[PDB]
């Protein structure tokens, strides 16, 4: 037990454990699924209160004017990068005056968490964002992981047994790609609702959702802007 | 099997954040309450002999003007955060000229929340019942020293936190006026202290877009005590 | 916090107990006391009542004590389980 | 790196400080001095753990070490380990000379060092200085003064001092001897000699392991004399007769 | 003796000596290669080898001679990762003597600059020793040619002929009788002792071009070491 | 605490002596015996330097490494951290020549060397110099003969020795040597006091002896070695 | 054999062991009667295994996938009643380093549940329910964590 | 008994527990390989596929350095992308300062005193990411080096890491190498490459390929699946 | 072997080196003080005196000002790092606007000096605490304390130490609100206190009284020899 004191040791089989500590992190936030269709892509997120009269805390939030994301894990770290995030964003908005592909943007947040995750009594980051931005080539799906390794995708579920998110994904999220905006959300709650126990809602306001496209401005729709995602669907079997 | 205190432990998460909301145990407790109307808050000085003067410790100050905050477990560690965001809202009525309401303290604090650090420190323990009054009207925020802000409208801290929220949230309904909850708050006051109710025991926070400032007076702080 | 006063309860027939006494007042006082340390709760009641000569013991008599002797015996060791593993 | 901290800045379990308990340790072993109130003048001594007759003895003042032509210090502990503070407050003692013009008083000459002493035990986990020195002059205000050095940071000063380990049936006779100065030089440093010859451990005073070295306050020179060990012999000779005088008695 | 977390840094022992450092005996273990130094009259050979388990292995990219110098070269031993971090520290220091004092570079007492950072390394308080083994030649003017060896405990070494390492400690005994008794040293004597001085330990006696052989005599004072060609005429010329 | 950047790792023992300075004078018993002696005019130093195997050749590694040119010295024991300590006396002894002009003094090379070696030991995450440096020189009309030890307390010594058996030949140092004699002398019961613990056989690259004129420091040849010592004292 | 002997607990048995390797070397007829042999860590492993008569056939199990994981926590209860309503893909992919033995007291735990439920039929969700129940760890939960 | 918590540390049997952990840390990557034809230098990298993942042509280990030099890397992924950034920042170095092409040799010697430095601090920790460096010039030509999470700088005229099949570059000296003028050589390399690595451990898997040499006239870039088309072309027919 | 943590700090509920810091307070020199309308009046005492040395040395009040007085309990060699450092910030303090803030800056100085001084990394907490005295503008009292986790806090009466003292604190607990109109006998309380605290010696007994804004002396052996006197006589009186 003298030989797993330190940060620096690896692992008889050759793994920091610290790595997958802090994946714990991610798994514990709320059920969350981004998606993106070859049109127009959307991204839920599900909203948490430690007690009643608390309001729910907001997941989903707006940074750049055609990139949305969603947030899970260590909240402290995410607003660090959340003003490094705005940062970057406003840079190449000056001196390009244009904004950044979300390809090249995220490599350099996956080399901003390298450092922590190396040099001894540094800790890595939890990270649940799950970014949609379109550049020229149409919208992406990565992902986020103390580790700073993003996947471009169609879709991705994290959070607390959210992998049963991707079980109705992966047979949908092939057939998720042809539909509009209209049916996409309310085909993108079908997925999160498995994800939570299924005695009880699932409200309105527990729930985040947005959506972006190329020529759509990513706008947050949360409480009452859910009632129109949430009304015509089907309940749940038994 | 102490690794750093910072190096997200085989659980696994922080030992010293862990550590500090244990730090709470230590200290006095308070209950919050919103209401259209205001917003009302109440603590308990835990006066252990009658050598400690009430106006010497205070668990209510306000930061700003209209803005007005409340501390938990220990004192001095929240006078560095609470003297320091005194600074913050007066330059952005500077830069802006206007006053940060409700909402700029917090994400002001809440970058600020974690800034602790062994290389490149300590995290304090104490949680913060923000108040205030916004261009939304009577706002009330909470926090903890884990950093997470999340919004609650009546909030309470201490080691009553469990207990005092539980009959709280019931009472909560919309359809309550501000002078109901007023002395629902006494009911559970009188249930957390062991020295019976006098001028030096007790305060209130009470802050009113009409009247002000309120901050709190002298003297109509002892007419709700003998109503106990 | 609301399963110390059981251990009360079956302490609550020990010797002869004051209707005025309220256990979940002295629970929160004493944390991870289990039902040992607050054994010794009602023990230092009749233990400084019978010191004292008198026959029952009030809340506000032995919890003057118990604040003392979660304190006191807290000055050597504040018995931490959390330093056994770690 | 934090299992390889000792903690040695970080206090005591028992309330102690953990670092210094053991660094006082060596201060009752290693050095020896005495000191006691004297009219119109200021004696010191020492007996060397370097006392075995091998050494040259060129050093002149060694474990006497003069600090500025007007003040003297003798020291007690590890010799290069008290050389960083010797020329330290040397230069602390000239540096206010240069701001000033006038002698530095002794009270604030003290605090300053032991403050150099104290700072590497409150903060860096450095090692404490484990040397503790005395202090003698004089100031146109308090005139003599007397001080010592603690390892904690703090000054031992007062008026005697018992320093490190041996002098011990002189010490309780110090305070049968507690009336206060006299001169006659010759007299108060008499006294001194039949603590080094009763106490000493292999007792018979020698000459060449001890130096004795005297402040006399002169306008406005201030000269300290310097024996030359020519004149300590028959010093030690002076109260050996006095010392056969006094047990006449009995 | 050991005693707490010393075992888990770099320093001393409560007896005063060391483990961390005396770790770095076997250190060229791994590396399992050999090194032999030999020095004539105006001469200076030096003998290594390299092991060759796959076909797809580059004659020029494992090649294990390393130049320093035009009129100096060198070669290392152990595991070749920290030979090459001590190989441009040793090209740094030479271009400086050749810049700012402009001749022939400390043929006596570089070894002392060189091994002034290899202390470092060694000094350093969590660093790795680098426990690579640094071995020089030398010219001068009128003095003949250099041999020197240093070792990275921070100290300079150089004599006529030493060889240290795995099998090196068999290699110089025989060196101890070969030269003397009294006896004189030419160009191709000590090319052919450099074999017989190894032929005391292993000396398998394979074909040549797996083995590298170092040489620097004084005719031209540039250093420089041929291909293949006359080394086997060499192997071939100790044997009759 | 604090960095990381080597805080001092040199605790108190329960008694109060030092732990990791005393194990360095391990190293100076464990080392080779070098000798000094303080006579009359001048200070002469004998070392012992011994090939552990014959294809080293000791024209090249010199043990007398002089300071200044009318200053010599030796050490004992352990090289790697005592070549940095040298050079830095060399740069350290510029300021006393540059400012005050003059062949600065072997005792203020010990008051400043003395001073840094102990605040080298202070210092922590490096292993202090396990070196015992014998200063000596000429200096004022008067030579002298400073003995420093890895501690950093430095000593006078008519006649002293380091190494394995230090206090042996310390104690033929004070009965064969005393008062003072002439440096021809010097050299004589410096090689006796040598050949103590030196094997069966003594050539001119077995011992080495430096010798600290009047004049100034001179280091003598190997081939001045083997004329007076042969045949050795 | 530890490293410095003598010695261990196992005293009789490493001996022993060494013997019924020995036997196995000196003795041919003793290729009679194979011999299994198990073990639950490769921590310590004497390199004299090594042998015809001695250990050979070595595969090293790591945790089964999740098609085993699913196939083995159905044929450890084909002794038993096997709920109907079933994905058997939820459950598998849910698993991650779960033991199989695990497996089974999913089926136990979620049987010990039908008790207070009242209905010894179970569900597709009960599955997952007990094998989170018992790993990562238990009981408690994430707070103060941020 | 912790001898494996210091990098800066030795251990009992005189190597670096550091780097033998991060030895086997590029193994259980996926397999990345690397080869050279005469006017060229080829790379492939393997995509596992366990449910879905993603989409095809994510997060590719193939990675593009220079005009002339790439990067076919396995391991830790963003440990990759930070050793490709240090290397596309040196890139910019030696293009600014001088302005031509970086040669392959001391490109690898900038990365190699790099992964060689942070394995000697306990401070930080050791890399897992070995990769493989190839480039071809008309000044220089075809060459390809191995790096080590030790720090060692070679080369060979192949190489492979990551999985253990180790298969796929057998058959590679069945065909012709350096005799092909490394169009063809795309489509023989992939043959086994299918085969191999048996559908039990994976059921799916992705396949990379990468080129650099004289018909991209010194550019490095991605061989497209639909031209020239042959690549998995004869990738299908060949598994027989 | 030892298992420990430092900073910060444990689940058990308590910190480590801040009230075991309070160990380092209670077991300090024995010190009493109070405060009137007009004359403020202090003590120490278990100085340990052997007669023998200079009482100027062991001295355990200074003063920044002659309107505020200090009075710590705890070892003296931080003690003098603070006068050092008490002392520059009063006077930088006394350089720009003339007028000093009132009562509340330097009570927070070295309250909030010392929180900081427990929170950044290489920064030992201090074992001692210290006790302001003196006298608030208009005629007013001043007085508060130090505390391990930098609280200011005022209080009526100051008992620290042994429980010898807290005596000292409860006789003025006797005194109700309208004593003392004399302050012969507020300085008899000291004399009084004497006997009761410590080995009750009449040596390392030393108290000051600041009358309004009047500087403070140390009392010569007159003054309090005659309110020693008197001491004794007033608690006769009480028989
Ligand atoms: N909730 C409770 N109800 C009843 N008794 C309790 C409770 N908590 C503690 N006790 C009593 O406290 C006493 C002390 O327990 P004890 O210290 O012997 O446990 P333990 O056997 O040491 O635990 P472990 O074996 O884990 O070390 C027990 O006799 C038990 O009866």
């Amino acid at each position: 037990n003298q030989y797993d004191n330190d940060v620096t040791v690896w692992s008889p089989q050759g793994r920091i454990h610290q790595i997958e500590y802090a994946m714990e992190a991610v798994k514990q936030g709320s059920a969350t699924v981004g998606l993106k269709s070859k049109t127009h892509a959307v991204l839920v997120a599900l909203k948490r209160a430690q007690s009643e009269l608390a309001a729910h805390q907001k997941k989903i939030l707006h940074v750049d004017n055609h990139i949305g994301i969603s947030i899970a894990g260590l909240t402290a770290d995410a607003r660090l990068l959340c003003n490094f995030m705005r940062q970057e964003c406003l840079d190449s908005r000056f001196v390009f005056d244009r904004p950044l592909p979300v390809s090249r943007l995220v490599s350099l947040i996956g080399s901003k968490t390298q450092i922590p995750t190396q040099r001894y009594g540094r800790r890595p980051y939890g990270v649940g964002l799950l970014i949609a931005g379109y550049d020229d080539m149409g919208p992406h799906i990565f992902q986020t992981c103390p580790s700073a390794n993003y996947f471009d995708c169609r879709a991705m579920s994290i959070g607390a047994r959210s992998q049963s998110a991707r079980t109705y994904l992966e047979r949908h999220m092939s057939e998720f790609m042809e539909c509009n905006l209209n049916e996409l959300v309310k085909h993108g709650l079908r997925a999160l609702r498995e994800t939570l126990p299924a005695e009880q809602d699932l409200t309105t306001k527990n729930v985040s959702i947005g959506i972006v496209g190329k020529d759509l401005e990513f706008t947050i729709y949360d409480d009452d802007d859910v009632s129109p995602f949430l009304e015509g669907l089907e309940e749940r079997p038994q | 099997y102490d690794r750093g205190v910072n190096t997200f432990s085989p659980e696994g998460r922080l030992f010293q954040v862990e550590y500090a909301i244990e730090a709470i145990k230590l200290g006095s407790t308070a209950i919050g309450i919103q209401t259209s109307e205001g917003v009302c808050l109440a603590v308990e000085k835990r006066i252990t002999s009658p050598l400690m003067e009430p106006s010497s410790i205070e668990k209510i100050v306000e930061i700003d003007a209209h803005i007005g905050c409340a501390m938990s477990g220990l004192i001095a560690d929240a006078k560095t955060l609470i003297d320091k965001a005194r600074v913050e809202t007066q330059n952005h009525w500077f830069t802006y000229n206007e006053t940060m309401t409700v909402e700029s303290v917090t994400q002001a604090v809440s970058n600020l929340a974690l800034q602790f650090g062994e290389e490149d420190s300590r995290p304090f323990g104490v949680a913060l019942l923000f108040g205030g009054v916004d261009e939304k009207g009577p706002q009330l925020f909470h926090m903890d020293p884990s950093g997470t802000f999340v919004q609650c409208d009546a909030r309470a801290i201490g080691s009553a936190s469990e207990g005092a929220q539980s009959s709280l949230q019931e009472v909560y309904h919309k359809s309550m006026t501000l002078k109901e909850a007023i002395k629902s708050s006494l009911i559970i006051l009188k249930q957390v202290m062991e020295e019976k109710l006098n001028a030096t025991n007790i305060e209130l926070a009470t802050v009113q877009p009409g009247q002000n400032f309120h901050m709190f007076t002298k003297e109509e702080l002892e007419e709700v005590i003998k109503d106990i | 916090l609301e399963g110390r006063t059981h251990i009360f309860k079956i302490h609550a027939r020990s010797m002869s107990v004051e209707r005025d006494i309220r256990f979940e007042l002295l629970a929160r006082l004493c944390p991870n006391s289990t039902g040992a340390e607050i054994r010794s709760v009602c023990t230092e009641a009749g233990m400084f009542a019978i010191r004292a000569r008198r026959k029952i013991a009030t809340e506000k008599d032995f919890l003057e004590a118990v604040n003392k002797v979660i304190k006191s015996y807290a000055k050597f060791s504040a018995t931490p389980r959390y330093m056994t593993y770690n | 790196s934090r299992r390889y901290d000792s903690r040695t800045t970080i206090f005591s379990p028992e309330g102690r400080l953990y670092q210094v308990e053991y660094a006082m340790e060596a201060i009752g072993h290693a050095g020896t001095c005495l000191g006691i109130l004297a009219n119109d003048g200021v004696l010191l001594a020492a007996e060397r753990r370097n006392i075995h007759k091998l050494l040259d003895e060129v050093f002149f003042s060694e474990k006497i070490y003069k600090l500025n032509e007007d003040m003297a210090c003798s020291v007690a502990g590890i010799t290069s380990d008290a050389n960083v503070l010797t020329n330290e407050l040397r230069l602390i003692a000239q540096r206010y000379l240069l701001q000033y013009q006038e002698p530095i008083p002794c009270e604030q000459l003290v605090t300053a060092l032991c403050d150099i002493k104290q700072a590497y035990t409150q903060f860096g986990g450095k090692r404490p200085f484990g040397v503790s020195l005395l202090y003698i002059g004089w100031d146109k205000h308090y005139g003599f003064q007397l001080y010592q050095s603690d390892p904690s940071g703090n000054y031992g000063g007062w008026k005697a001092t018992c320093i490190g380990n041996n002098s011990a049936a002189a010490v309780s006779m110090l305070k049968q001897d507690y009336k206060e100065g006299e001169m006659t030089l010759k007299s108060a440093l008499a006294l001194a000699i039949k603590v080094l010859n009763k106490t000493m451990d292999v007792s018979k005073l020698s000459a060449e392991k001890v130096e004795i070295a005297t402040l006399t306050r002169e306008n406005g020179k201030t000269v300290i004399r310097v024996l030359k060990q020519k004149e300590v012999e028959q010093l030690i000779k002076k109260h050996e007769e006095e010392e056969a005088k006094a047990e006449r008695e009995k | 003796s050991s005693a707490g977390f010393d075992r888990h840094i770099t320093i001393f022992s409560p007896e005063g000596r060391l483990y961390q450092v005396e770790y770095a005996f076997k250190a060229i273990n791994q590396g399992g290669l050999t090194s032999v130094a030999v020095r004539g009259k105006d001469c200076a050979v030096i003998v290594t080898q390299k092991k060759v388990p796959d076909k797809l292995l580059d004659s020029s990219t494992v090649t294990h001679l390393f130049k320093i110098t035009e009129n100096i070269g060198c070669v290392m031993t152990g595991m070749t990762a920290d030979s090459r971090s001590q190989v441009q520290r040793a090209r740094y220091e030479a271009a400086n003597w050749k810049y700012k004092y402009g001749y022939e570079i400390p043929v006596d007492m570089l070894c002392k600059r060189i091994a002034d950072i290899s202390q470092v390394y060694t000094q350093n308080a969590e660093m790795r020793p680098l426990g690579c083994c640094m071995i020089l030649i030398g010219i001068d003017e009128e003095q003949g040619p250099q041999v020197y060896k240093c070792d990275p405990a921070g100290y300079y070494c150089g004599f006529k002929a030493t060889a240290a390492g795995v099998k090196q400690t068999e290699s110089t005994s025989f060196l101890e009788k070969k030269v003397k008794k009294k006896f004189d040293w030419t160009f191709e004597q000590t090319v052919e002792t450099a074999i017989t001085c190894l032929s005391t330990v292993l000396s398998i006696d394979f074909k040549p071009s797996e083995i590298e052989v170092g040489v620097v005599t004084v005719e031209n004072p540039k250093f420089r070491i041929l291909t293949e060609a006359e080394i086997d005429a060499h192997l071939v010329a100790l044997a009759e | 605490a604090e960095r990381g950047y080597s805080f001092s790792l040199t605790t108190f023992s329960p008694s109060g002596k030092l732990v990791q300075i005393e194990y360095a004078l391990a190293a100076v018993a464990g080392g080779a015996p070098s000798v000094g002696i303080k006579a009359a005019n001048g200070v002469v130093l004998a070392t012992e330097k011994k090939q552990k195997s014959i294809l080293y050749d000791e024209r090249s590694v010199h043990k007398v490494e002089p300071i200044t040119k009318h200053i010599g010295l030796v050490y004992s024991g352990m090289g790697p951290d005592y070549r940095v300590l040298v050079h830095r006396a060399r740069k350290l002894a510029q300021q006393y020549y540059l400012v005050y002009q003059e062949p600065i003094p072997t005792a203020q090379l010990v008051q400043r060397v003395a001073s840094v070696m102990q605040e080298y030991t202070q210092s922590g995450g490096v292993r202090p110099f396990g070196v015992s440096l014998l200063i000596c020189g000429w200096n004022e009309g008067r030579p002298y003969l400073f003995q420093s030890d890895p501690s950093g307390a430095y000593f006078a010594w008519k006649a002293t020795a380091m190494g394995k058996n230090y206090v042996n030949g310390k104690t033929f140092l004070e009965k064969r040597y005393n008062e003072d004699l002439e440096l021809e002398d010097a050299i004589h019961t410096a090689i006796l006091t040598l050949k103590e613990s030196f094997e069966g056989q003594m050539t001119e690259d077995n011992i080495e002896v430096g010798i600290c004129n009047e004049a100034g420091f001179r280091r003598l040849t190997p081939t001045e070695v083997k004329d007076y010592l042969a045949a050795i004292a | 054999k530890r490293f410095d002997s003598e010695k261990a607990g196992d005293r009789e048995v490493q001996r022993t062991m060494l013997e019924l390797l020995n036997q196995l070397d000196g003795f041919q007829p003793n290729t009679q009667v194979k011999v299994i042999a198990a073990t639950n860590r490769v921590d310590i492993l004497d390199p004299a295994l090594l042998r015809s008569g001695r250990l050979d056939r070595k595969i090293e199990f790591p945790m089964p996938n999740e098609e085993a994981r699913a196939r083995i926590m159905q044929i450890h209860s084909r002794k038993m009643n096997v709920s109907p309503d079933v994905n058997y893909e939820e459950l598998a992919r849910c698993t991650d380093d779960f033991n199989g033995a695990q497996c089974k007291a999913v089926c136990v735990e979620a049987g010990m549940i039908a008790l207070r439920r009242g209905a010894t039929e179970l569900t597709h969700e009960d599955y997952m329910e007990g094998i989170l129940e018992v790993q990562a760890k238990k009981k408690a939960n994430l707070q103060y964590y941020a | 008994t912790g001898y494996d918590l210091s990098a800066s540390t030795f251990s009992p049997d005189g190597r670096v527990f550091q780097v033998e952990y991060a030895m086997k840390a590029v193994e259980n990557s996926s397999t990345a390989i690397g080869i050279r034809c005469k006017d060229g230098v080829v790379f492939g990298v393997e995509k596992l596929v366990l449910s879905k993942l993603y989409e095809e042509g994510s997060n590719k280990r193939l990675f593009n350095v220079d005009r002339h030099v790439g990067m076919a890397v396995a391991g830790l992924l963003a440990d990759a992308r930070s050793l490709a950034d240090i290397a596309r920042e040196e890139a910019s170095n030696f293009r600014s300062n001088f302005g031509y092409n970086i040669p392959l040799k001391h490109l690898a010697d900038r990365v190699a005193m790099y992964v060689h430095a942070y394995t000697l601090y306990s401070a930080v920790r050791p890399f897992g990411c070995s990769f493989m460096l190839g480039s071809y010039s008309v000044n220089d030509g075809a060459q390809l080096y191995m790096i080590d999470p030790s720090g060692v700088s070679y080369g060979y005229w192949g190489c492979a890491i990551g999985k253990a099949r180790q298969a796929a570059k057998t058959e590679i000296e069945k065909l012709q190498m350096k005799e092909m003028t490394c169009r063809d050589i795309v489509k023989e390399v992939a043959k086994i490459i299918y085969i191999v690595h048996d559908e039990v451990k994976d059921k799916a898997f992705e396949l990379e390929l990468s080129w650099v040499g004289e018909l991209t006239n010194g550019r490095h870039e991605i061989v497209p699946k639909d031209i020239r088309e042959e690549a998995e072309k004869y990738a299908k027919e060949s598994l027989k | 072997s030892y298992d420990r943590a430092i900073t910060v700090f444990s689940p058990d509920g308590h910190l480590f080196q801040v009230e075991y810091a309070q160990e380092a307070v209670k077991k300090g020199s024995t010190a009493v003080g109070v405060r009137g309308r007009d004359i403020v009046v202090l003590g120490v005492e278990k100085k340990s005196v052997a007669k023998l040395q200079d009482e100027r040395t062991v001295r355990k009040i200074c003063a920044l000002d002659d309107n505020v007085c200090m009075a710590f309990a705890g070892l003296t060699a931080d003690a003098r790092i603070v006068i050092n450092r008490a002392r520059v910030e009063c006077q930088s303090h006394r350089l720009t606007v003339e007028d000093p803030v009132t009562v509340e800056y330097i009570t927070r100085y070295i309250a909030s000096l010392k929180q900081r001084y427990t929170q950044s990394n290489g920064r030992r907490p201090f074992g001692i605490s210290a006790l302001i005295v003196g006298f608030d503008f208009d005629g007013t009292p001043r007085l508060y304390q130090t505390d391990p986790s930098g609280t200011y806090h005022a209080w009526k009466a100051n008992a620290i130490g042994r429980g010898a003292k807290s005596v000292r604190e409860f006789l003025e607990k006797n005194y109700t609100d309208e004593a003392i109109e004399t302050d012969d006998l507020t300085i008899k309380l000291v004399i009084k206190a004497l006997l009761e605290v410590v080995q009750s010696g009449g040596k390392n007994i030393e108290l000051a009284v600041m009358r309004r804004d009047q500087s403070l002396k140390i009392l010569n052996p007159e003054e309090i020899e005659k309110y020693v006197a008197e001491i004794e006589k007033e608690k006769e009186e009480n028989e």
